[PDB]
RNA sequence: GUUACAGACUUAAGCAGUGGAGCAUGUUAUUUAAUUCGAUAAUCCACGACUAACCUUACCAUAUUUUGAAUAUUAUAAUAAUUAUAAUUAUUAUAUUACAGGCGUUACAUUGUUGUCUUUAGUUCGUGCUGCAAAGUUUUAGAUUAAGUUCAUAAACGAACAAAACUCCAUAUAUAUAAUUUUAAUUAUAUAUAAUUUUAUAUUAUUUAAUAUAAAGAAAGGAAUUAAGACAAAUCAUAAUGAUCCUUAUAAUAUGGGUAAUAGACGUGCUAUAAUAAAAUGAUAAUAAAAUUAUAUAAAAUAUAUUUAAUUAUAUUUAAUUAAUAAUAUAAAACAUUUUAAUUUUUAAUAUAUUUUUUUAUUAUAAAUAUGAAUUAUAAUCUGAAAUUCGAUUAUAUGAAAAAAGAAUUGCUAGUAAUACGUAAAUUAGUAUGUUACGGUGAAUAUUCUAACUGUUUCGCACUAAUCACUCAUCACGCGUUGAA
């Protein structure tokens, strides 16, 4: 899909920033389980129109 | 205590036994002010590594014990 | 902090019915077992 | 002795434990315990009006107090990690650790300093 | 009092870990159903925490 | 170790500096019982470290701990809470093993994060089309922009991560709220609106685009965001984890010492080398902003240094406020009078006079200061339990070097640089020449030539873990085969 939001692009509603660095619509996270080989992690990032 | 009021910097020592019988006082204090009550007592003041033997003269009365046990070795350069 | 805080030990005390699993502890135990298996276990401690 | 590192049996702090942290915490507890006493001794020592022998005795007592009674000995550690450099008092955290927490949203309000 | 606020947020963080620990169950060493949970959000009103 | 264009603090102007001096701080080297460990081309060197007396610390000397910080297993015993003298539980104690623990080693095992290329403009997917095909087109013939943003053209048409935009600060306007004693309404803060400005006349080049002029507007910046890839770039010392090694020791605690050692060297700074510049003074207290004060901010006033008093520094003692209310805190340069050696370019004795805080005459006034503040001596004070190694003030003395700095080299185009302009906080019990922040006053200059380094491009390519690439021959070591003799 896409990570830009087109509701903010052509309307009165403006985008806002969570902790002044994450576009409101975005939500980012990671979780780092240990393996036999060692450490690894899994970033996820969703957009939500 | 440096300031004239509230001084001197006093520490507990085996002083009276040294006075009775010449047994050197092995100090690891180094911040105890020398007093008039111990001039002519043998001190063995710590140097970090090894205890240093000193006989306290009347010129030392104002000073700290650690001032007479120099911790670092005298610097030199290996001219190579 | 507050030293009396709930721990995994207690999560057995409060709720015996629920068979909980502390994951980090279990992992550690598995690692220890693996070490024992391949001759890399801890040496037996001296008592004297 | 064997069963504990320090003289007094103190509890472990919750969350991140470390040897240095343990050492600090115990010290803080002992300071808290023997705060009033130390103050009283100090007062007795630094007195022009009181008998001199008494003030000397108080000074000796203060000198003989252990490592763990000393207020000056306390050092603000990070609570999340166990670091002791650039430890901000408003969230008892180390510099990097604070930043990590801040960006996540653990310090509720903290946020990026945009101006 | 910011000290108190700090103590509260520490507590909250500690509770999160506890909750995470709780979330994984066992059923007579047969099935280990790992319930995934989000990071908790703690709402501190004057009256009550939620 | 290649073409070609375009770009900017790249260069050129310009302003201030570094490079010389002394000090501060980091690094190196060497020293040391230990000088803990890492960072060490751009992309290390007031960096990790927003404060090394003890502690922090990891290092060293000497002491002393050995299931220790955890979790679980197995037993004896003791205390407390609950119930209606017994029991259930929770804990503690003594042990008991598995272990715990490790700033030990490897960021050439990792995570996360960060630096540099980089706010640079690149980095790719559906459908269609081209090529037997890997692939190509799209993603560019032009041009332009800050720009893979755009119009011209094109077998393409759309679509993503970047760019831009939304965001924050600041600005202008409107509305709301504040009984205008928490007032600063000249404010603060929520919610809007506002511009990546618009319009028209002309003059050049081809309906548009740059210049100029005009009328309409408060309309002009900064911050965050720094893609893909790469550099086996940095970090196992924020933290965590793989493997590996230590387990009476490479784990744990105390007392002291060290991290502050000093030949030479290297960065960053600070203070200087005096008159387009330094010092005294300036109470109807000339003019700020931003931020801190329950691990506090400390006002007024008294006392001593100090015959008046003010200043500055301590002590005495806490008024007020945990804060639009009180305190830190009368901002400072500015501007004004005075003084200022080098300077017989001045002074003081006489006269002198329509230059009188002054003039003229005649007499005598003969390379570091009345610059600088290193270095040291003594006395006090501050913090702390403790100031010797090893902290910060004040006083009385001490008064090095340094005469605007070689080749070379750093930052900066505007509220920027500059400033002998000050102010605040983070880290502290205590110490900023550092860091992060705030206002004050406020400039000079300007693009064409060449080095570099980024885009994209030309040509080449035997490289594809992709130039730390690939790769050629002798010589040296073994085991065959076939010649000559
Ligand atoms: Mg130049
Ligand atoms: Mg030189
Ligand atoms: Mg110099
Ligand atoms: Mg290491
Ligand atoms: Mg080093
Ligand atoms: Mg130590
Ligand atoms: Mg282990
Ligand atoms: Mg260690
Ligand atoms: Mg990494
Ligand atoms: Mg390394
Ligand atoms: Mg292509
Ligand atoms: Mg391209
Ligand atoms: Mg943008
Ligand atoms: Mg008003
Ligand atoms: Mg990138
Ligand atoms: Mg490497
Ligand atoms: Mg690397
Ligand atoms: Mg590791
Ligand atoms: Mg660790
Ligand atoms: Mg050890
Ligand atoms: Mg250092
Ligand atoms: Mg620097
Ligand atoms: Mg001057
Ligand atoms: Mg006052
Ligand atoms: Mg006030
Ligand atoms: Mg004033
Ligand atoms: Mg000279
Ligand atoms: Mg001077
Ligand atoms: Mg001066
Ligand atoms: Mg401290
Ligand atoms: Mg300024
Ligand atoms: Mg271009």
């Amino acid at each position: 899909g896409t990570f830009n939001n087109k509701k903010y692009l052509w309307s009165n509603i403006n985008n806002n920033y969570k902790l002044n660095y994450i576009p409101s619509n975005h939500n980012l996270y990671n979780n780092s389980n240990i393996n036999k080989n060692g450490k690894y992690n899994i970033k996820v990032k969703l957009n939500f129109i | 205590s440096r300031s004239v009021w509230k001084g001197p910097n006093i520490v507990p020592l085996p002083i009276r036994e040294a006075m009775t019988k010449g047994t050197p006082i092995r100090t690891n204090a180094r911040a105890a002010t020398i007093l008039p009550q111990f001039v002519g007592l043998k001190f063995q003041i710590h140097n970090g590594k090894e205890y240093v033997p000193i006989e306290i003269s009347e010129d030392m009365v104002g000073h700290k014990l650690g001032e007479f046990a120099p911790t670092r070795k005298r610097f030199s350069y290996t001219q190579t | 902090g507050n030293p009396d805080i709930l721990k995994f030990r207690h999560l057995k005390t409060l709720y015996p019915d629920i068979e909980f699993v502390d994951l980090e502890e279990q992992y550690r135990l598995s690692m220890v077992e693996a070490k024992k298996r391949r001759g890399k276990g801890a040496p037996k401690k001296m008592k004297k | 002795m064997g069963n504990f590192r320090f003289p007094i049996k103190t509890k472990l702090p919750p969350g991140f434990i470390n040897a240095r942290i343990l050492r600090d915490n115990f010290k803080r507890q002992q300071f808290k315990e023997n705060e009033i006493l130390v103050k009283s001794l100090k007062f007795i020592a630094r007195n022009m009006n009181l008998p001199t022998k008494l003030r000397l005795e108080a000074q000796l007592k203060l000198n003989a107090l252990p490592n763990y009674m000393r207020s000056t000995q306390i050092k603000n550690r990070c609570v999340d990690s166990g670091h002791a450099r650039f430890v901000l008092s408003d969230f008892r955290l180390c510099r990097y650790q604070f930043r990590e927490n801040a960006l996540k949203g653990n310090l509720p309000g903290v946020k990026k300093g945009i101006w | 009092n910011k000290n108190m606020e700090i103590m509260n947020t520490m507590n909250d963080k500690l509770i999160n870990k506890l909750l995470y620990k709780m979330m994984t169950l066992k059923l007579n060493n047969m099935n280990i159903n790992k319930i995934i949970m989000s990071k908790t959000i703690n709402q501190h009103s004057l009256n009550k925490l939620n």
